[PDB]
RNA sequence: GCGAUAACGAACGAGACCUUAACCUACUAAAUAGUGCUGCUAGCAUUUGCUGGUAUAGUCACUUCUUAGAGGGACUAUCGAUUUCAAGUCGAUGGAAGUUUGAGGCAAUAACAGGUCUGUGAUGCCCUUAGACGUUCUGGGCCGCACGCGCGCUACACUGACGGAGCCAGCGAGUAUAAGCCUUGGCCGAGAGGUCUGGGAAAUCUUGUGAAACUCCGUCGUGCUGGGGAUAGAGCAUUGUAAUUGUUGCUCUUCAACGAGGAAUUCCUAGUAAGCGCAAGUCAUCAGCUUGCGUUGAUUACGUCCCUGCCCUUUGUACACACCG
């Protein structure tokens, strides 16, 4: 049940010590429902990077 | 005299001096065969450069190798670099310049550190530490 | 595959190297392949070494450690906790005699083994914390690729380690044993517990 | 800081 | 405190060595400490028995570490 | 080459009224009996032909009365005097290596010998004090 | 062994000279002021590029205070400030 | 970072505007000019400069 | 070909020589070879209590073919390695100097070496000699 | 003829240079044959002190330095043209020694 | 710096600069560096080969390595992306070097009741000045021990201990009629050390400082064990006019806590950290210390202002000796 997803843009740093991304991910399979979503390592384009879970958007962190 | 270059390889400290002449395929380090470099465990970092092209190219040369400085890791690197080094010298100077572009080609492809010393060398320390960049663990 | 005569005479195996580049030129990379389409660009095993020592320069720009062999990036992780920091020789040696290990039990490739258990042991979701200035705060966040796989190294060191330690079992065969199991999926292997805890947790904090 | 005082 | 290797060879210890060593794929020095119970010199002497009466093959040959299979 | 044996091996074995385990090797065993070191029972080992391949218990009784006796008598084993653990003795003046229960005996002695003349030494021996000069500032804290 | 005595040429250019000539000068009683002063302007008049005068100790008080007179144009770090 | 001072910055759009018919795209060639021309106590300095005004005359 | 000190590996041509030497027989060992300690920074006498000075003739000797007018104290820096100061750092402590005096004397004494000009101990004329033929009988195998 | 070596020593590469090679010169237009200059390895005299006159503040180090150079000029040549060749090219700063 | 712009054009500081490291088969030379040849010479196979030794006259050659002076070389160079298409940034390609190419030295306007009169024949004033707070001689103390704290070194083992064998640096220092320097070598001694000669005021000799980690082969076998080496007993030498309250070194013996460390807290971005030693300083002796040097050589970001420190703007002020108001 896991979906893989194509990052497309890096958006920029977000949280408390800057240590987790924003980026637009494109699923591989599928090529639609581009979706903002965070990821903790150092990420560039064009990483096929997988998420356990796909319907969730991600936002501002506090 | 004969067909004979003269080269070195170098790594931190270490530099291997390389004499290659026209013979038979005599291959010595320090006057010492290959088959017994030391570490043995890094034995094939400098069979890297014999069995990449084939022995077959040494059938004409013959290699005398003079590695002084550095360490045994270093020495075992600046050895292999100054064989690299002496095969592409003399290929440059005294063959056709396919082969010599061709072992080019093959050597950088593979290592960059067999024909180009590595440049880093050992920063110096600085007062106020025990290190380069480290210092005394401070107290309030 | 002719055998080349010279004056200096040069071994079998060695002059046996000139038809292909193997690691210690008894294991080969043409049959080894990735399961795993997200770490085929972080993980380097296209590109074979005959030893496991570069002495290459992968520190100076952001992700040149991807362009290093995971191998040799195993064994870089092995030389920790103070004592073994510098002893690279050992690392390698103690590498050596794992893939020899790996190869003797279960009769697979060595490689084949590592690379699974490195795509096998990295958490693909980790929960970061988002505390407050002091306060206790977790939040689900995705896992890079490579921070995937250099976490799976250090998991896999720790791992071999811990095992290894106050234990007349040699570190060469605590690493085989938890490479393989990690290679197979068994859930007794660290760093196959840590990546199921890290898993779970983030799955209690989305 | 101290007064020198004499015995002999 | 729950080691309590064997120290002294005897009979019953040598034959079931000889039954018992021969159906493992693999092993060595700490293989033969964890499973039947001997001392680490004990199992590197005999290893090198073993290998002289041929039910073992040397697959590589340390001193900080020794790899064996058997030889049928 | 392995040898085995059965019923002659000693897990325990009773030298100059210490007990010793049978499964240690010879040179570590002795090493267990008090006087005796590493280096000092590998040459009485080397005096009385006890090869060092043997455990204790595998050691038979001739060999260990023969060690005993080579410890006991270490001139006549053509043992170097400045190998020896008490050299120029202080009332007779000759060479002697203490063992087991005369180790401490001759020690005690020492002690009161130094207290008895009130040598500073042995005050700092009375006082439970360093003596060899150490400073006591921030160490001696036990 | 030989000595010859030379006179410098640029007495305003020499800081040796100038500094003799100022505690000569506050030592035969001249007023802070119209020496630093007088050397700043002996300095310009002599050619020099630039040219500071720096005044620390106590003063007819008994906290002590230190004075700067400054001029023209003065360089700080680096190599030219050996050389020049 | 690589950032051009005023003292470069300046002296390459001075050289732009002082001599522009003999400037060119290569950098070497600008470098001699600007050897020639102007005198640069430092080849360090001198090739910053050559830089920036090789820049400014591909813009 | 003609096989040399240098073909060879050092710890098989060392235990080689040593072998040879030892069924020769002929090398005088010094009666103190049970007792003494090689180095000042050892704690232990060597553990191959029969065969530790021929092999270290034997190292001795094939060190002096590589080299040229290696004196004693030199050798005594070579085998010395880091003693183990309780607290203190490690540094590096001389092996003892009769031990190698008594080694080098003997292999003099049994025609390897001879005094060499402007110092050190050269290698005998036989000494190559019997050298490249231990080498030739090493490594037919 | 005479074999006659000239060693030069001086703090300062400037003047040492010069009077290197105005000798070097006058020994070549003089058909005199010449084995040198020899640039012998510079010695870094280095003295590391503490800035601080007292015991108070951070540890900050002075790293003096004193660079020797050393050349060496051998000649064949009788020693009044030798001499006379150094009081022609006499310098305070570059000592001259003359060794037979 | 770009840009916006009641500002325009400038100065100090930063940057430039200087030293050092990395490149030079491109010049200039080198018996205080190396090499190839050549004499003479040795061993093994005899193939004419392979390793050596020797040559301050073979009165050879050369400068790739070694040394050092004049220079050259990088300026973000070329090409892709983004950007105000600007300053710039990220990727490649070439390169020895594309993090200011790496590291340092110097370093503004003012200032601090910061530290030193225990560095000064630098100082004002006060005190003492013959039974001296001057100077010198003798012995002790600066080490003193119920305790709290800081900078560290060894360790807690098997990625290890011992035992043999392999065997690679760089920074430097070194004396004379002294008052004793670095010391090769030979001969004694288990060692430490002793004795006799010689070299070096030094690219020449110590010195290839044959350093340690490191690698190989063996014993040990998870045990407070052969980990650890305090504490303590006896002895042997060295330095010093004098070693006791141990200078240090060496031999035997004694076999302690420590089995990875709480609350907290330090340093760290590449040849860096971490190990590993070596030299110089103090120095008759003593280095667990600093100043440097080299061996092996990583993990992880290459981001942020969440903590901590500092800076700027707005803002409030009854402060200006400026909140120690």
């Amino acid at each position: 049940p896991v979906t893989l997803a194509k990052v497309i843009k890096v958006l920029g740093r977000t949280g408390s010590r800057g240590g987790v991304t924003q980026v637009r991910v494109e699923f591989l399979e599928d090529a639609s429902r581009t979706i903002v979503r965070n990821v903790k390592g150092p990420v560039r384009e064009n990483d096929i990077l997988c998420l356990m879970e796909s319907e969730r958007e991600a936002r501002r962190l506090r | 005299s004969t067909q004979s270059v003269q080269t070195f390889g170098k790594k931190k400290t270490a530099t291997a001096v390389a004499h290659v002449k026209a013979g038979k395929g005599l291959i010595k380090i320090n006057g010492s065969p290959i088959t017994l470099v030391q570490p043995e465990i890094l034995r094939f970092k400098v069979y890297e450069p014999l069995t990449l092209v084939g022995l077959d190219k040494f059938q004409g040369i013959d290699i005398r190798v003079k590695v002084t400085g550095g360490g045994h890791v270093s020495q075992v690197y600046a050895i292999r670099q100054a064989i690299a080094k002496g095969l592409v010298a003399y290929h440059q100077k005294y063959v056709d310049e396919a082969s010599k572009n061709e072992l080019k080609k093959i050597f950088a492809s593979y290592d960059k550190t067999l024909l180009v010393a590595d440049s880093r060398r050992m920063e110096p320390k600085k007062f106020g530490g025990r290190g380069a960049r480290a210092r005394f663990q401070k107290s309030y | 595959l002719q055998v080349v005569e010279l004056a200096t005479t040069i071994p079998l195996d060695v002059q046996e190297a000139q038809r292909e580049v193997k690691l210690f030129n008894k294991w080969s990379f043409e049959d080894v392949e990735v399961k795993d389409v997200s770490l085929v660009d972080y993980i380097q095993i296209r590109n074979p070494v005959f030893v496991s020592h570069t002495a290459g320069k992968y520190a100076s720009k952001r992700f040149r450690k991807a362009q290093c062999p995971i191998v040799e990036r195993l064994t870089n992780s092995l030389m920790m906790n103070g004592r073994n920091n510098g002893k690279k020789l050992k690392a390698v040696r103690i590498v050596k005699h794992a893939l020899e290990i790996i190869h003797v039990l279960t009769e697979q490739n060595p490689i084949q083994v590592v690379v699974d258990a490195i795509v096998n042991s990295g958490a693909r979701e980790d929960s970061t914390r988002i505390g407050s200035s002091g306060t206790v705060r977790r939040q689900a966040v995705d896992v890079s690729p490579l921070r995937r796989v250099n976490q799976a190294i250090a998991l896999l060191t720790i791992g071999a380690r811990e095992a290894s330690f106050r234990n007349i079992k040699t570190i060469a065969e605590c690493l085989a044993e938890e490479l393989i199991n990690a290679a197979k999926g068994s859930s007794t292997s660290y760093a196959i517990k840590k990546k199921d805890e890290l898993e779970r947790v983030a799955k209690s904090n989305r | 800081r101290k007064k020198k005082v004499y015995t002999t | 405190d729950k080691a309590q290797h064997i120290v002294i060879l005897d009979q019953e210890k040598y034959d079931r060595i000889l039954k018992d060593v021969p159906t493992y794929k693999y092993v060595s020095v700490s293989v033969l400490v964890d499973r039947l119970k001997i001392g680490g010199s004990l199992a590197r002497v005999a290893l090198r028995q073993l290998e002289e009466d041929g039910i073992i093959t040397p697959v590589l040959k340390h001193s900080k570490q020794a790899i064996y299979t058997r030889a049928q | 080459l392995v040898v085995q044996e059965q019923g002659s091996f000693q897990h325990i074995l009773r030298l100059l009224n210490t007990n010793i385990d049978g499964r240690i090797k010879i040179m570590y065993a002795l090493t267990k009996i008090r006087g005796v070191g590493r280096r000092y029972a590998n040459l009485v080992c080397k005096k009385a032909d006890v090869e060092l391949t043997k455990r204790a218990g595998e050691l038979t009784q001739e060999e260990l009365e023969r060690i005993v006796t080579i410890m006991q008598n270490p001139t006549n084993y053509k043992i170097p005097a400045w190998f020896l653990n008490r050299q120029k003795d202080q009332v007779d003046g000759k060479d002697y290596h203490v063992l087991a229960n005369n180790l401490e005996s001759k020690l005690r002695d020492d002690l009161e010998r130094l207290k008895k003349i009130r040598s500073h030494r042995g005050i700092r021996h009375f006082w439970g004090l360093k003596v060899r000069g150490q400073h006591t500032k921030t160490t001696s804290r036990g | 062994i030989a000595i010859y005595a030379e006179r410098v040429e640029e007495r305003g250019l020499s800081a040796a000279v100038q500094a003799e000539a100022l505690k000569a000068k506050l030592l035969s009683g001249l007023p802070i002021r119209r020496a630093a002063y007088g050397v700043l302007r002996f300095a310009m008049g002599a050619g020099a590029k630039g040219v500071e005068v720096v005044i620390s100790g106590k003063l007819r008080a008994a906290r002590a205070k230190s004075q700067k007179y400054a001029d023209g144009f003065m360089i700080h770090s680096g190599q030219p400030t050996r050389d020049f | 970072g690589r950032v051009r001072t005023k003292t470069v910055k300046r002296a390459s759009k001075v050289l732009i505007e002082r001599f522009y018919p003999k400037l060119t795209l290569d950098f070497e060639t600008n470098k001699r000019l600007t050897s020639e021309i102007a005198v640069i106590q430092s080849k360090r300095l001198r090739n910053k400069i050559a830089g920036y005004t090789t820049h400014l005359m591909k813009r | 070909p003609g096989v040399s000190v240098r073909d060879v590996p050092a710890q098989d041509f060392i235990n080689a020589y040593a072998q040879f030497l030892q069924r020769q027989g002929k090398l005088e060992v010094p009666g103190y070879v049970d007792i003494v300690k090689t180095s000042a920074g050892n704690d232990l006498p060597p553990q191959e209590a029969e065969t530790w000075f021929y092999k270290r003739a034997a190292s001795i000797a094939r060190h002096i073919y590589l080299r040229k007018q290696v004196g004693v104290g030199a050798l005594n820096k070579l085998y010395g390695g880091a003693k183990n100061r309780g607290f203190r750092p490690h540094k590096h402590v001389d092996a003892s100097g009769s031990i190698n005096r008594k080694c080098v004397q003997a292999l003099q004494k049994i025609g390897v070496l001879e005094i060499s000009p402007k110092g050190g101990r050269r290698i005998s004329e036989n000494g190559q000699r019997d050298l490249d033929r231990i080498a030739a009988q090493t490594l037919e195998e | 003829i005479h074999k006659i070596r000239i060693t030069l020593t001086s703090t300062k590469v400037k003047q040492l240079e010069n009077v290197s090679a105005n000798i070097i010169r006058n020994a070549a237009q003089y058909n005199i044959v010449k084995k040198g200059p020899v640039r012998m390895p510079t010695k870094v005299l280095k003295i590391t002190t503490r800035k601080t006159p007292n015991g108070e503040g951070s540890k900050t180090w002075d790293a003096y330095e004193m660079r020797i150079h050393k050349r060496v000029i051998d000649l064949q040549a009788p020693a009044s043209t030798v001499k006379r060749i150094t009081q022609i090219t006499i310098e305070p700063g570059v000592d001259v020694e003359v060794t037979i």
